[PDB]
């Protein structure tokens, strides 16, 4: 399922490794 | 402010890239020490003090002894941004299993 905190994984992967790189 | 479910993806999303850059090995310590300080009476209150994530975001990476790579600083802020930076152990337990899954296939 993609909508609750459990799906934020992909958003995390982009911020956890590339937060200050947007 | 209790998104315990956010730790599940945090432990994995933070592991996904930690594997590509071979960080998982040294990365395990960062999460182990981070999860240990979040479940510390004094650190627990310091983290859950106000709605502002900054007070607990930089305070956490600092008490660790600045021993966290870029992702360690990016994760704690995002984790605080969601009003649940104190859920570091919530992700640690999940991350330990991810290693067993990676150390099995």
């Amino acid at each position: 399922m993609q909508l609750n905190s459990t799906e934020i994984s992909e958003l995390i992967k982009q911020r956890i490794a590339q937060f200050n790189v947007v | 402010s209790e998104f315990i479910t956010v730790a599940r993806p945090y432990a994995k999303a933070a592991f996904d890239f930690a594997v590509e850059h071979q960080s998982v090995e040294r990365w395990q310590d960062m999460l182990a020490f981070a999860a240990e300080v979040t479940k510390n009476e004094q650190m627990a209150e310091l983290l859950s003090g106000a709605l502002a994530p900054e007070t607990l975001a930089e305070s956490f990476i600092a008490v660790c002894g600045e021993q966290l790579d870029e992702n360690g600083q990016n994760l704690i802020r995002v984790m605080a941004e969601n009003g649940r930076l104190n859920a570091l152990p919530d992700v640690l337990e999940q991350f330990i299993h991810l290693r067993a899954v990676s150390e099995a296939t």
